[PDB]
């Protein structure tokens, strides 16, 4: 649910969300990214835990349409730069 | 599990060849043939082909016929002229599967357990890659679903052995590119791979417009991979990460920078050298 | 002002008059008060003079550069005033540039009033009159290059400001102006200085190697561009 | 208690002598405990050598996922005061048994490594580099559905 | 044109008892692209940034 | 005296340790290419006044 850029999780968020208490959501990734559902790290300083995935989980239809939506932006932008380059280089893309 | 079917330049020949003997005049779908070479740890190497008389009709998709004596005897002859091939599976210029392969794939099992399906795209000439090689699997489908016979999909890349490279090379001669790429080339290079990421992209949109809007099934699997691409971009604008571009970015600069002033340290020494050129022929023709 | 303004000088132009357009512009500059362009122009006007054949040029020039750079809040390069041909000549400057350094108003009212009337037939008696009633900008400047966070009581004392309060139009003005990079705090009354970053993970380095990766191409553009080849004898 | 030296994962050294000391140390006639732990001057020395055994495997798992662990925390987590906690630790890098940076002042642990212009690039490139061979297998495999569910 | 006697063979027996033609490769298209793939790179190719250690060891070297 | 790489932070009591990185030969190399193409910018001003 995190929106891809704030990939980090404040402990307040994940405390909250769990009803578990802030001492303990330190152990609960503790567990979850050692059976191998996550590739992230722990920080405590600010006990934010930066998360990086390769555990996927099954999808939906809402969470494919979604997902296109998405997609749909991001070849928008591979397009247009695509352009920039073709156009500005048309005498030296020979 | 075949790793690689790296597929020789003869063949992708000799299919064109074949595709060409008969749409010429017998207008017709994908020509099938068969597929032999040598094998290797696991990567099947594709070393030569031939025709096989194929007949199908567009009506029940199973009134076909891939011709066994012909395949047979065919094969006795290539034995003897080069003993390294073995049968390893048959081709169609049909871009898009057909019904009819699961069943006629059954048959090439017979010649060769481990048979692969490469698609050749002849008629195409496109973005590239005009081979497509797919084997035949058979699975409960773990995940709670009817099972069926399917063609699984082994990756496929195009090499050529020494002797056919040294014919291709000047079988082109024409039209190669410097193998320097230079600028100009480089470039070029990369309008080109954005072309294709954007075609990529638009495949695999279609693909999810065609899921989200139902026309096609939820595959349930390989469609959360498609999320895992999702998961795995850079996120650029992290500041670490931002300052760590600015260097290196800033870093090359400076060899472009020392680049171009030696080019141009060296251009003004050239017409220094050559004002004195001209000029000392002037004054020395008087 | 307005000629230059609406006329562009053929960029093609001979090295002799482009170092002669550059001081002409650079004197209307520097009386328009755009100060910043005016010294721009003057060095770079300056470093086009035919190496040494007019001691003349180069004597006006550093004239106005000395002077344009003070008002502009620096001290100007001392191997100038040593120099052999410039040496009398700007010799009256000299006595100038010393006395803003030492902020001795007395001192420098003092040198315009003797040396004050040769400015004028030198054409810059005005621009010493406006450095007169401006000689605290450097000081504030001298101050924002060594202190950090001065207390602007401190700035005061160190710049012989009547009071506090009236440091504080000085020094946000010097602030306000761009001769600082400081933010004063009134909360507290510290004129705190801007915390300088590393700049080569910044895209400045990258900016600077532009226009002189430009500039080299076109140098080798306009040396191979030309190269004369005569036309096959 | 094998599996736990096994198990990636922390294991609170006062949880461990809570639920395994008794049947360790003590035994008894169903449990016929060992003298390796015993009451023994050698067997404490022991008893005190599986608590700085247990202490490091702490560690390195603390070492493998966490990156800024603050010294209190990381006290709490091995069972020992904010000083023995900085000998052991720094016991262990002297060794080069880990790596880490004890950032005295505000009570800091980092262990992530610096991070040279070099590397954090060339893993962003490895990242691109693996999305581009997804972007490709998964447009074969969408590909391939294309054609199956015609 | 597109060859002269090559002495190599003009010893054994050429414009003496047998004479040669020229050879000429009948390549059209829809063939030399399917060639051209041998060595044709990827779209992935391109955009793949090179290794900066490798890199600035060699902008350095 | 170079002993080690830190420095001695005295309004927070703290020396800073740290690792000193290399002195990015490439940088060296230019430069001294630089004075290199200096010397030779000048020689080419001899061949200038030639004309």
């Amino acid at each position: 649910t995190r929106p891809a850029n704030h990939r980090q999780l404040t402990f307040e968020e994940i405390a909250k969300s769990a009803k578990i208490t802030v001492n303990e959501v330190e152990l609960l990734v503790m567990k979850a990214l050692s059976v191998g559902l996550v590739k992230g790290s722990i920080d405590e300083v600010d006990k934010r835990v930066h998360m990086t995935w390769v555990q996927p989980r099954v999808l939906d239809l809402q969470q494919i349409k979604g997902m296109k939506d998405r997609l749909e932006f991001w070849c928008t932008d591979v397009k247009s730069m695509e352009m920039l380059v073709e156009h500005q280089a048309h005498d030296i893309l020979t | 599990a075949v790793q690689k079917v790296v597929v020789h330049p003869l063949v992708l020949l000799s299919v064109v060849d074949h595709f060409n003997r008969i749409g010429k005049v017998g207008n017709q779908k994908r020509v099938v043939g068969v597929l032999l070479g040598s094998w290797q740890k696991k990567v099947l190497d594709v070393s030569n082909s031939f025709a096989v008389p194929f007949d199908e009709d567009d009506k029940d998709d199973s009134v076909w016929f891939l011709d066994h004596d012909y395949l047979e005897n065919m094969y006795g002859m290539f034995k003897k002229v080069n003993a390294r091939e073995r049968i390893v599976g048959w081709y169609h210029t049909g871009p898009k599967l057909h019904k009819n392969d699961i069943a006629i794939n059954e048959l090439m099992k017979r010649y060769c357990p481990n048979s692969v399906l490469v698609i050749i795209d002849v008629k195409p000439k496109d973005l590239g890659l005009p081979t497509e090689a797919y084997i035949s699997v058979e699975e409960v489908h773990d995940d709670g679903t009817p099972t069926s016979k399917t063609f699984e999909h082994v990756t496929s890349e195009i090499g050529a052995e020494e002797a056919e490279e040294v014919g291709v090379e000047h079988l082109l001669r024409d039209i190669k590119d410097t193998t320097v790429g230079t600028l100009s080339q480089r470039i070029t290079n990369q309008v080109h791979g954005l072309k294709g990421l954007n075609s990529k992209l638009l495949d695999i949109r279609s693909y999810l417009e065609k899921v989200a809007t139902g026309k096609l099934p939820i595959n349930h699997q390989i469609i959360y991979q498609l999320q895992d691409v999702f998961n795995l971009l850079p996120d650029v604008s992290l500041q670490e990460f931002v300052k760590a571009f600015y260097l290196k970015t800033n870093d090359q600069m400076v060899v472009v920078y020392l680049a171009s002033l030696i080019r141009s340290v060296v251009a003004l020494h050239n017409l220094i050298n050559n004002k004195i050129a001209n000029r000392d022929a002037e004054k020395k023709e008087g | 002002e307005k000629l230059v303004s609406k006329s562009v000088f053929p960029e093609q132009a001979n090295n002799n008059e482009w170092a002669r357009y550059l001081y002409y512009t650079g004197r209307i500059k520097a009386i328009q008060l755009e100060y910043s362009e005016a010294r721009r122009t003057m060095t770079n006007a300056l470093r086009k003079a035919p190496q040494h054949t007019a001691v003349g040029f180069k004597q006006t020039v550093h004239k106005l550069l000395i002077v344009v750079e003070l008002l502009l809040g620096e001290i100007p390069d001392r191997l100038q005033f040593r120099q052999p041909s410039l040496k009398r000549s700007l010799m009256p400057y000299f006595l100038l540039t010393q006395a803003v350094r030492t902020g001795n108003l007395a001192k420098f009212n003092q040198v315009l009033d003797q040396f004050g009337e040769k400015f004028q037939a030198d054409g810059t008696y005005t621009l010493i009159i406006r450095l007169r009633h401006n000689v605290i900008k450097t000081g504030v400047r001298m101050i924002s290059l060594s202190y950090s966070r001065i207390s602007l009581a401190d700035i005061a004392q160190k710049l012989q400001l009547d009071s506090p309060e009236d440091a504080e139009f000085i020094v946000a003005k010097a602030i306000r102006d761009g001769v600082i990079e400081a933010s004063i705090n009134h909360e507290k009354g510290y004129v705190q200085s801007k915390e300088m970053i590393d700049i080569y993970s910044t895209r400045e380095p990258q900016l600077a190697f532009h226009q002189r990766i430009s500039f080299c191409l076109d140098i080798h553009n306009m040396s191979v561009k030309a190269m004369r080849f005569p036309p096959k004898s | 208690l094998l599996k736990l030296f096994t198990t990636m994962e922390l294991m609170r050294w006062s949880t461990l002598v809570e639920d395994y000391g008794m049947e360790l140390r003590k035994g008894s006639l169903e449990s016929p405990a060992t003298d390796v732990f015993g009451s023994t001057e050698e067997g404490e020395k022991r008893w005190k050598d599986l608590k700085n055994r247990v202490v490091e495997h702490n560690i390195r798992i603390m070492a493998k996922y966490y990156t800024r662990i603050t010294m209190k925390r990381m006290a709490q987590l091995l069972d020992l005061s904010v000083d023995e906690s900085e000998a052991f630790l720094s016991n262990l890098v002297v060794n080069k048994t880990i790596f880490a940076k004890v950032d005295r002042l505000a009570g800091i642990i980092n262990f992530q490594r610096p991070k040279d212009p070099n590397n954090l690039l060339n893993d962003w490139s490895q990242k691109l580099n693996s999305l581009m061979s997804l972007v490709n297998k998964t447009t074969h495999l969408i590909a391939k559905e294309e054609m199956i569910h015609n | 044109h597109l060859n002269k006697p090559s002495i190599q063979a003009l010893i054994h027996g050429l414009n003496r008892h047998y004479y040669s033609i020229t050879i000429n490769y009948r390549k059209n298209e829809l063939e030399q692209k399917m060639l051209l793939n041998l060595h044709k790179k990827s779209w992935m190719e391109g955009l793949t940034l090179q290794d900066y250690s490798e890199h600035c060891k060699h902008n350095e070297s | 005296d170079k002993k080690f790489h830190g420095i001695l932070d005295q309004g927070e009591g703290v020396l800073i340790i740290f690792d000193e990185p290399p002195v990015d030969k490439t940088y060296e190399a230019a430069l001294e290419t630089i004075q290199n193409m200096s010397k030779v910018v000048d020689s080419l001003y001899n061949k200038a006044k030639k004309l």
